[PDB]
């Protein structure tokens, strides 16, 4: 069970569900138009989502819930959970967003795609200042699960509670390997703190980044998947 | 639902 | 400089003595059936709101040493947040309801963030949320809102807050552990927070849009922010 | 966006 796992125990299970790098369908054949730049970025999305079910099942706890409480958890949580592993994909890329190693772009071609650009900036951001806090692989993993297992759990008692149980199991792992890396104690309350409001801001970039896949629907830009468009249906736009 | 399915497999 | 050498209980005196006050709605009283005419009386609370608010943002410790520039950014950015704390704290108190004003008290596309604020009012009467953790998240919300000497600034005095809200906890006979458990609860909150303000802010630009619903212009300009 | 700006002053 989620609850008896020990800190080196929830890491070791965390780093051992990671999710294979992926790469995109880039065609450097042709320019990029609007349309192609969108194409590949929901392309990868699609096929990335299948291993993020596969990651998600592994994450302590989650096989406990109902299907419905998987499916919203996902629903309410896909775009943050790609967006964070970009910002760690990227951290040793300065000014460039790893989208996947055979996509490796900069602002300037993010500015292909209308409205794009100032996402593609909070990310940018966002990347940097994992760098800054020199972002572990332990603490991202942690980051990655509370993502899960957060957005979506004010929007669902008893399955709520086991939900808050194993979120605080995650909060104990990280002050662990914050313990165990010698921060002093104030250092870790700290630092806790200031992961935990960087998942804000991952928030606002997903929220900003499902306005605009809507509008790239909306206006016929991108065909979508059936997943991608039930996905895009959940947040209700 | 497409994942509900996904979750299943 | 001095925000950052006030003490915990120091630091709780200044934010609770800063509390604005709670203000009244134009809610007639039924006797109208709601139209928009429910949105009309969110805009002009919010609108009074806002002048309380301001002058609020000014005595959060720090916030005074930021420049115009980036006090102005911080309040564009947090402000539908700040309000949306504040509902939420009001609340706590009144079990499936909204208590936007002492004489407004709604129930439950608007039903979807009524949901959102309720679940958000009930977790924090869950946790026994104390008014003082209260105006410290509040704080939070105001010094991250959302996405560099000057940003190192900003870290120190949220690093403070941080040290704050610990010690308060601390001082309630937490341990060390429940410590760390309630800080990540009350911050994973603030993304709940920022989530209902991003959905709040497509409904205000739709209103706008519309042009039924009278909104000032304090209340345009900060909708223009979120917008470019 | 002068309004805030003017407030704060
Ligand atoms: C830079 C754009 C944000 N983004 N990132 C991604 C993205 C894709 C794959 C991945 O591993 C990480 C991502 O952030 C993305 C996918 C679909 C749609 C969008 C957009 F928000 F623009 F509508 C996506
Ligand atoms: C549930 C409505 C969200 N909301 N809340 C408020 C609001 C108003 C006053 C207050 O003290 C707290 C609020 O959340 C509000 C004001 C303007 C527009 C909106 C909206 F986003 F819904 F369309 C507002």
């Amino acid at each position: 069970l989620a609850l008896s796992l020990t800190a080196d125990q929830m890491v070791s299970a965390l780093l051992d569900a990671e999710p294979p790098i992926l790469y995109s369908e880039y065609d450097p054949t042709r320019p990029f138009s609007e349309a192609s730049m969108m194409g590949l970025l929901t392309n990868l999305a699609d096929r990335e989502l299948v291993h993020m079910i596969n990651w998600a099942k592994r994450v302590p706890g989650f096989v406990d819930l109902t299907l419905h409480d998987q499916v919203h958890l996902l629903e309410c949580a896909w775009l943050e959970i790609l967006m964070i592993g970009l910002v760690w994909r990227s951290m040793e890329h300065p000014g460039k967003l790893l989208f996947a190693p055979n996509l490796l772009l900069d602002r300037n071609q993010g500015k292909c795609v209308e409205g794009m650009v100032e996402i593609f900036d909070m990310l940018l951001a966002t990347s940097s200042r994992f760098r800054m806090m020199n972002l572990q692989g332990e603490e991202f993993v942690c980051l990655k699960s509370i993502i899960l297992l957060n957005s979506g759990v004010y929007t669902f008692l008893e399955e709520k509670d086991h939900i808050h149980r194993v979120l605080d199991k995650i909060t104990d792992t990280l002050i662990h390997l914050m313990a165990k890396a010698g921060l002093t104690l104030q250092q870790q309350h700290q630092r806790l703190a200031q992961l935990l409001l960087i998942l804000s801001h991952i928030r606002h970039m997903s929220n900003k980044g499902m306005e605009h896949l809507y509008s790239m629907k909306c206006k016929n830009v991108v065909p979508l998947s059936d997943l991608l468009l039930e996905m895009l249906d959940a947040h209700r736009l | 639902k497409i994942l509900h399915r996904l979750l299943q497999d």
